[PDB]
Formats: structure tokens, sequence, C-alpha cells
């Protein structure tokens, strides 16, 4: 739900369609496994 | 203790687990159970490599055993158990959010049980009981009746 | 057998000496009743193997 | 005071149980303040005493 | 070399392209990132033209920067790195 919004204002301004740069669905769930106690470390 | 007591050094509960993880050993127990995988075979050797497994698996990880035991608990943004009323003046509400708030007592309540300072008994059964709440708050369902 | 073995050792589950002794039992009477005797088949082994001498499988 | 996770006591095998070499049943009563366990002991000190 | 006037988007042609490339999937972001610099070439009329070296060819009325890119594959005006 916020990416639609930075993609129709791209669109409409004629800027490259941007992309994720890090997935997106996975921050809620990173949350609550970091909240259980469970060290996590999204690796580069 | 009264009698014979600097000689020995009891705890109870998870403290002690505590201590014999800081004075404690890992790659000497390792090589203890190898050396019991390659000499004192046996049937139980399936114990000695059931248990070798931790301790291998503790060896080169950026994360001590003391990740079990916990003297700083985390909580849950908000949001994530919910708290919101509908239109009229009624609210629904998290259920997760009962245990929480156990937790929260208890700790408080064992916080000023130490200025009460009721024999080591009591304070036995406010431990017991502050630590039933995470029993439950994480896996509730765990141990015996559930909450 | 076995639940009436349960609610047997429920007279010491709540009738320690009078009955109960807990802060509990002026509205919930059975706290330890249901506390001991519903994780008593959890602590269980001494009981239920001294219990398989008297109703084996 | 400090608290341990279930899944490291209730891990069957409980994760606890090896790494310390104590069975369950044992901490069992430990962890749930039930019974008393010691660190260490003294070999040299109770020698010459 | 013996065909017609490939149509549309089939211009520039597909197996000439891949001779260009190792495969088709780095023809594609071959491509897309040629794209993205053409765009980005044509967004920026204040900031001088540096780092962004435009249409090595010649565009058309509109020809969409992913057409000019595969024009500039099939013309050999482009080099390209894996990971």
């Amino acid at each position: 739900t916020v990416g639609r919004v930075k993609v129709y204002e791209a669109i409409v301004k004629g800027e490259n369609i941007p992309e994720p740069g890090i997935p997106e669905s996975f921050k809620v769930l990173l949350k609550e496994l970091q909240s259980l106690c469970l060290n996590v470390e999204v690796l580069s | 203790q009264d009698r014979y007591g600097e000689y020995f050094t009891g705890a109870m509960g998870a403290e002690s687990i505590k201590k014999l993880i800081e004075n404690f050993d890992i790659d000497a127990e390792a090589e203890s159970l190898r050396e019991v995988i390659r000499s004192g075979k046996g049937q139980k050797k399936l114990r000695a490599l059931k248990r070798l497994k931790v301790v291998a698996a503790f060896q080169q990880s950026g994360n001590s055993p003391m990740g079990m035991v916990l003297d700083a608990v985390p909580v849950i943004p908000p949001e994530l158990r919910p708290m919101v009323q509908l239109d009229g003046g009624r609210f629904a509400t998290s259920d997760l959010n009962d245990l929480y708030r156990r937790v929260i007592n208890r700790n408080n309540r064992l916080k000023r049980l130490i200025d009460l300072g009721a024999p080591e008994i009591i304070v036995n059964n406010e431990k017991r009981m502050l630590q039933e709440s995470v029993d439950a708050l994480f896996d509730n369902g765990r141990r015996g009746r559930p909450v | 057998f076995v639940d009436v073995v349960t609610y047997v050792v429920t007279e010491r589950a709540v009738a320690r000496i009078g009955r109960g002794w807990l802060t509990r039992d002026d509205k919930h009477a059975w706290e330890k009743m249901r506390a001991d005797v519903v994780g008593e088949l959890e602590d269980h082994e001494q009981f239920n193997a001294a219990l398989d001498a008297l109703w084996p499988i | 005071a400090p608290v341990t996770h279930i899944w490291y006591f209730k891990g069957v095998p409980s994760r606890l149980g090896y790494l310390l070499d104590l069975a369950p049943k044992d901490l069992e009563k430990i962890i749930y303040f039930a019974a008393y366990v010691i660190t260490s002991v003294d070999d040299e000190m109770r020698h010459n005493e | 070399s013996a065909y017609d006037t490939p149509l549309g988007i089939t211009n520039p042609p597909i197996d000439e392209l891949l001779s260009r490339a190792s495969s088709k999937y780095a023809l594609v972001i071959y491509a897309a990132k040629r794209a993205r610099q053409i765009n980005d070439y044509y967004n920026q009329l204040g900031d001088g033209i540096l780092e962004y070296v435009g249409p090595l060819v010649e565009p058309g009325l509109q020809e969409k920067p992913l057409s000019i890119a595969l024009r500039e594959i099939h013309g050999d005006l482009l080099e390209h790195t894996e990971g």
C-alpha cells in the first residue's frame, strides 16, 4: 500500500518506476521474531 | 549452609543455571563427549552424540547459551496486539494483553518482596508465580494446565 | 479407576488440614485442587508406574 | 529474577537437558523453584579441611 | 540474414542480440538498466550532462528508451559485466 502510491506518482511524473530496496512483507515478522528473543540480522 | 556453608555454593532456579553456565567450559565438555563417543561407546553413545549436538552447535556461534535465561524481556509493539473500540463506546482488545500484564504485576510484586524480605521460601513462591507467566506468554499450553 | 483415584487424592489436594489454607479458598476453593490434580497426570511417573502394580495393562 | 524460555526446557529434547548433562524431571524442580542445586565445590579446601 | 523487414518490437531481432550477450535473461537486465539510464538522462535537464551519456543512437518520434537501448545493443555500442 506504500508502493502503489510511489508508482502512481512516478508514472505521472515520468521517472523510473522504483524498486523495493529490501523486501517489505518481511518487517512485521521480523519484529515479532525479534520480540520473541530470536536475534535476526538482515545480511548484505 | 549454616555449617559447611562456605565450602559449597547452592542456588535455586535459573539463577543456579546462570552460575553453572558462567563458570562453565564448552570445548572441555566438548572433548569429553568426543572421547566418550570414541572410547566409551556402549549403548549410551546415543546420549553422548545427542548432547554434543548442542555443544558443537554452541562453539563458533556469537550466542552463548545465556540467551536461554532472561534478564531483559522484550514486549511486542502495541499495534500487533491491537486494541480498538467500535462506534458506541465499547472496546475490542487482544487476548495476549492479559499475559503481559501478569508478568508486569509479578515483576513489581517480586521487586517489592525484596523490600519485604520474607524468608527465601515466599521468595521462591513469588519467583515461581512470575515465571509461570512467561511459561505461557511465549507459548501458553506447554506445562501442565494452561492459562 | 484412575479418575476415581484422582478424585480421591483431591482429598489431600484440598483437605490439607481443614481446607486448602490459601488466599484462593474463599471464592475458588479449588485453585490447588485442579492445579495439583490436573498436574498430577503430568507429575505422574511415580504415580502412574506405582499404579501399574494394581491395574496393569 | 532471571527466567528461561520454555522451548529450551520443554524442547523434548530439552536443550538445557544436554548442555548441562542433566535430564528433565530434575530441572522440572530446579527452575520452577521446587529444589536446590549447587554450582561447584572446593576439593583442595575440603582436603585440608 | 535472409528474412524480411522485422516489424515493430521484433526490430531489432532476437537471435542477433543473444550473441551480443551470454543469454536472454542477461539481455533483459542489460536492456532494463540502460532504459533507466536513458530515462534519468531525459528527466534531468538542470544538472549537467555527466555520468548520463544519453542515447548513443538517434531517437525517433519518442522511441521509448527500451527500443533505443536494444538498438544500441544491436550496434555493439555497449559493454557489460556480470556478477
